[PDB]
RNA sequence: UUCCACCUGAAUAUUCCCUUAGGAAGGUCAAAGUAUUAAUAGUAUUGAUUGGUAAAGAUAAUGAUUAGGUGUCAACAUCUUGUCAAACUAUGAAUAAACAAAGAAGAAUUCUCAGUGUUAAAUACACUUCAGGAAUUUAAAUAUAAACAUACUUUGAAUCGGCCAAGUCUGGUAAGCAGGACUGGCGAUGCGGGAUGAACCGAACGUCGAGAUAAAGUGCCAAAAAGAAACAUAACGAGUACCACAAAAGGUAUUCAUUCAUAUUGACAAUAGGCACCUAUCGAAUGAAUGAGUCCUGAAAAUGGAUGGCAUUAUAAUUUCUUAACUGAUACUCGACCGUU
RNA sequence: GGCGGCACAUCUGUUACAAGAUAACGCAGGUGUCCAAAGAUGAACUCAAUGAGGACAGAAACCUCAUGUAGAAUAUAAGGG
RNA sequence: GGGGUGUCAGAAAAGUUACCACAGGGAUAACUGGCUUGUGGCAGCCAAGCGCUCAUAGCGACGUUGCUUUUUGAUCCUUCGAUGUCGGCUCUUCCUAUCCAUUUCAAGCAGAAUUGAAAAAAGGUAUGAUUGUUCACCAUUUAAUAGGGAACGUGAGCUGGGU
RNA sequence: AGGUAGAUUACCUGACGUUCCCAUCUGUGUGAACAUAAUGGUACUGAUCAGGCUCUAAGCAUCUUUACUUCCGUGUUCGGAUGGGAACGGGUGUAUCCUACUUGAUAUGAACCUACC
């Protein structure tokens, strides 16, 4: 049975990382957040003012508004049988640049590079390059040959039981 | 014996080193992040600082805005280039600091091309009174921020002579006129110190008392032929000759090796020689 | 693997694929589970997917062609008969002598008694 | 006459019958409590474009 | 608390109450009425994350604790050693949680481009239907499933005494005791099996015909089996899980295996001669320890009785097999008819 | 049931199961206050402890140097900073 | 904004009824029954010792494993539109963890008297002072005057001494 | 090569010693005035007589520490699932996921803007 305090059960959640006490980075306050970016709420206990609620720790959200000292973050919250939109204003000391779309962002660059070449080839007459192939799960491996000149054999059999004492 | 040394390996496992520059005693990170923090709704708009550092010989003044990759210097004005403007000796006074501060203000405005509409004050009669740049037509003055570093801000600290020169140079630096060489007495007390009044009165006092004391304190001043009375006018020309040409100035550098590292071959060989001799002694 | 206790699966032979489609095959047309009775009924359902005959339906399934997903989704799940599932019981893996799990190529023997 | 105090039994099953109602797209596009200057810029431009468009409609 | 058939079909969370045998908001549910619909997911994969549980550690931080060295009785240092923590922790899983995998309406590029504001001024930058406008290219960007899909709107019924299982936990000596996390069930549920049983196993039901099946069984009750090898059985011993009981310990009882010693021209027991020792006959296994199965003792309660009963005993018990053997549900397949959509 | 206690409004760690929620008259404790400074800001300094020294002075008084990651202090209970 | 409801979403509130009454309840106590067996009873394993010598004739510490429901506990599953709630008297039957008689083995068993153990539950196991007492403690007698169950056997069988 | 400002915040720390200063940095001289305190020790200001003595920076060492790599070890633990085995207690097999401590090898920084040599 717990109490209904605001920061209950934060002996390990709100503890600082091992050898990670003191001041934070400088890039934390220098990072430029823009509306539409993806951020991660990470309550920094070293800054007790404006500390977000413990339920949003680790949640990924979208920046919806930028204010002179605080960054607006919009995350999804789960309620009895529905989902509601939570709008928060969080100082940069508690948010972090999310890397959720890191894989997606490089695929857009790969396609945009190919598409930029297809406008350098069609008008000049050269055949146009195709778009990169789509991602697929690990497919069944095909048949192949294994050379018998650089191969070696090791037999496998159950091991005789040897005591550890 | 009874030692109880707190330096064991158990001490370093839990040990956490501070920031590198704070560990060096060069950067105050508690006040740095206050002077770096640009408003979030100003996306990558630079925030400018006046890094004023005074060494034992040279007064360094820079205009730097912070970035994640590092700190980028917009313009720097040292005091060792004052000999190019007539000031041969006394590069770390309340007077040379003013010239170093004024030189950066004129040098930057020239680089930005806004030196014709922002001119500040020039006459020596107005050197002692406060002046803050204002709006010209509808263009606001260039705005900076004072960075004194780890220097105590006294009532006559030289870091406010650099600030005073910049304001008279045409650059807006927010401040209050209660820490210049005045803040007491009157404007002429500040103006005279801007013109090396305290240095000029020192020799005419030191010479009155003793001669070896006067030679020890001002040895190179005597040799160079600088009379005590010429200090006041030798800085007016420096202020004059700075405003008409602050545009900086233009071989192969000479290097000196220091120790060089040791490769794993030499590192391992030395132990083998030490190990081999250990049996020769034993 | 997650649903292993409730399924048995393996790799089918071409003869197994043919008999399943010919005898127990059906299609979803207009939301109706109609059994395969003509190639015109197959041409209408899968005309745009380049499948007009039942042997084209079989070939796409066996070789896992480019349009497998669209072709496979049209086929309704075959309703098989009852057969001796296991040696011990269907409460253990086929490796232990049970009924569920991956039978590899031995699923054809079970399918033969079930089609 | 003591009773059982609380149980979560059959509560996730109840919640997934009519499942988690996601918010509509209109919920993410609200602009209440935004930046004051940003709001002023948007209103200033929307009034400029509206007046120009309504003037052309008036002429014809 | 009064007629029939058909269709859909629950609850024991959360908030408040002079509230605890009861009420209102809310959840599950039903019926009506809609929308071409930025309005699909109790799933898997790839990518970047969050956590501090299981584990692990023990002069790695906080505590607990067994000793042994070295240095200046003890002491204090320092190096080792044995064992620990729900209110200790460096490290840290498996399962999970929340994102992305192209909706100002399916992309991209080029040209042109305005209003505010940031700004030292901006041609940078911010917002403005990726302000706006015109051309060119274009349906591409993991898997799977989904149009009687998806999104709902309104009105409202009943209900918030619950109980059970567990490769789970806390209090307790323990309880068919008390209380919790996740799931599946009974309640609301019949059918085949466990003899009988609310929860166990199979599988959920319109009326039937025929067929393969499920759990599980094949000496008789009772539908259905034949063969193979073994440790059991001289005893109310063994015999269908949940399940309706048995322990520590002992045995020169029995089967198998490992290790060691003696086994030859001669090991043990026996006989005869000078209890140990040596001689001859006797001629093939002998002795010792340990482990794993089975058996016996350990094993005493009240009406007469319960592998279900009869009964079995190189089984008709037990453990494992072989044979394209068999038996069997209202579940599955095919066909016929009745109703809903 | 009574008597006892408040699990009746409430906070900390643990039970509690590495998202959220979360039981017992489960465990160890806590609240109905205190503060014109113990609020705000600026500046300077670094704490506990140990070693070596100095008259009384000793195991504990004050002074100096060195080591000193907070082992101190932060009104309070505990946990965080 | 303040004056407050501490039962803290906030009535204005002392007891006793054995003279008691009503609507209800096994949602809930007092008696049996059922799960458990801490507690009570009984039984084992080991061997530090006692037993003048001698761990095991007879006991067995420190540890440890079970059985019973004849005590008391723990729970609240059945009964609240009622299962007559202690003891005694009468009577039958059942268990053995046996008190006697019968048959046996062992002793630190010369005899006698005894002590430990096995088969065996077909037979027997008393009279009174005090107490409602179960229990207890006495005085006798006896081969012995054993321990318990049957809704804590037995109230349309009795008594009404207790409650 | 050095100095200012930094970002990563121990590959950057700590201990024992070592190498230059040619520029720069530092230590170094002084106390009249701004200003400073019990002390010109700090901070402040004025200066250049000497010095690489400490700083600072570069390197050494079977150096503690720290960061990567194999091994530990598919070991501990774990999700799913029996009419699987055991009187309990606890512990298989199957299809899966897989830490930690420890030991061994390597490294002891990389990198941005401005001025001057």
């Amino acid at each position: 049975p717990l109490s209904n305090g605001r920061n209950r059960r934060t002996r390990k959640l709100f503890k600082r990382p091992f050898r990670g006490h003191g001041l934070s980075n400088t890039s934390t306050i220098l990072h430029t957040y823009k509306v539409g970016d993806y951020v991660t709420i990470l309550c920094n206990s070293s800054i007790q003012h404006g500390l977000p609620y413990k339920a949003f720790h680790g949640k990924t959200g979208r920046v919806w508004n930028v204010n002179p000292h605080a960054i607006g973050v919009m995350v999804n919250k789960k309620v009895n049988n529905r989902i509601v939109v939570k709008r928060l204003h969080i100082s940069p000391e508690h948010i972090k640049p999310s890397g959720c779309q890191k894989d997606f962002l490089e695929r857009k660059a790969a396609v945009a590079a190919i598409r930029k070449q297809n406008i350098q080839l069609k008008k000049e007459g050269k055949p146009l390059l195709p778009l990169p192939a789509k991602r697929l799960p690990k497919q069944p491996r095909p048949a192949e040959l294994i050379k018998g000149a650089d191969i070696k054999f090791t037999t496998v059999a159950p091991l005789k039981f040897e005591e550890l004492y | 014996g009874f030692l109880k040394v707190i330096k064991n390996r158990a001490y370093f496992k839990k040990y956490q080193t501070q920031f590198r520059r704070r560990r060096e005693g060069k950067t105050d990170y508690y006040a740095r992040r206050k002077m770096i923090f640009q408003d979030k709704d100003k996306f990558k708009t630079p925030k400018y600082r006046v890094v004023v550092r005074i060494t034992n010989k040279t007064v360094i003044a820079q205009i730097a805005y912070s970035e994640i990759i590092g700190d980028k210097i917009l313009c720097a004005a040292y005091s060792h280039e004052l000999p190019r403007y007539g000031v041969k000796l006394g590069l770390t006074n309340y007077a040379a600091a003013y010239c170093t501060g004024l030189l950066l203000a004129r040098r930057l405005l020239q680089k930005l091309g806004m030196d014709k509409q922002f001119v500040g004050v020039s006459d020596a009669a107005k050197l002692g009174e406060d002046y803050t740049p204002e709006e010209v037509d509808e263009r606001r003055p260039f705005k900076c921020i004072l960075d004194v570093g780890l220097a105590r801000t006294t009532t006559g600290s030289k870091v406010f002579a650099v600030l005073k020169g910049m304001c008279d140079g045409g650059v807006y630096v927010p401040h209050s006129a209660t820490r210049f060489a005045g803040a007491g007495e009157n404007e002429e007390a500040l103006r005279s110190r801007i013109l090396g009044g305290h240095v000029a009165a020192y020799m005419k006092y030191l010479s009155g008392e003793d001669a070896d004391l006067y030679k020890k304190q001002f040895g190179r001043f005597i040799a160079a032929g600088i009379a005590p009375e010429a200090l006041e006018n030798i800085y007016i020309e420096a202020h004059k000759k700075i405003r008409e040409n602050p545009a900086a100035e233009k071989k192969e550098h000479k290097k000196y090796p220091t120790s060089k590292k040791l490769t794993l071959e030499q590192r391992k060989a030395a132990i083998q020689a030490k190990l081999a001799k250990l049996a020769q002694q034993a | 693997r997650l649903v292993d206790p409730y399924v048995t699966y393996g790799y089918p032979t071409l003869e197994t694929v043919q008999k399943l489609i010919y005898k127990r095959g059906a299609l979803k047309i207009n939301g109706n589970r109609m059994p395969i009775t003509s190639n015109c009924m197959i041409k209408k359902a899968l005309g745009d997917k380049d499948v007009v005959c039942v042997d084209d339906l079989v070939h796409e399934i066996y070789t896992v062609g480019k349009h497998f997903k669209e072709v496979n989704n049209k086929l309704a799940p075959f309703k098989l008969n009852g057969a001796k599932i296991a040696e011990k019981n269907k409460k253990i893996h086929f490796i232990l002598g049970g009924g569920f799990g991956n039978r590899e190529l031995l699923i054809n023997k079970l399918l033969a008694n079930m089609i | 006459s003591k009773d059982k105090n609380r149980s979560s039994h059959n509560q996730s099953h109840k919640a997934h019958r009519n499942g988690f109602y996601k918010p509509k797209k209109s919920a993410y596009m609200s602009t209440k409590g935004m930046n004051v200057q940003v709001l002023k810029n948007t209103k200033a431009q929307r009034k400029f474009a509206l007046a120009k468009k309504l003037e052309a409609k008036k002429a014809a």
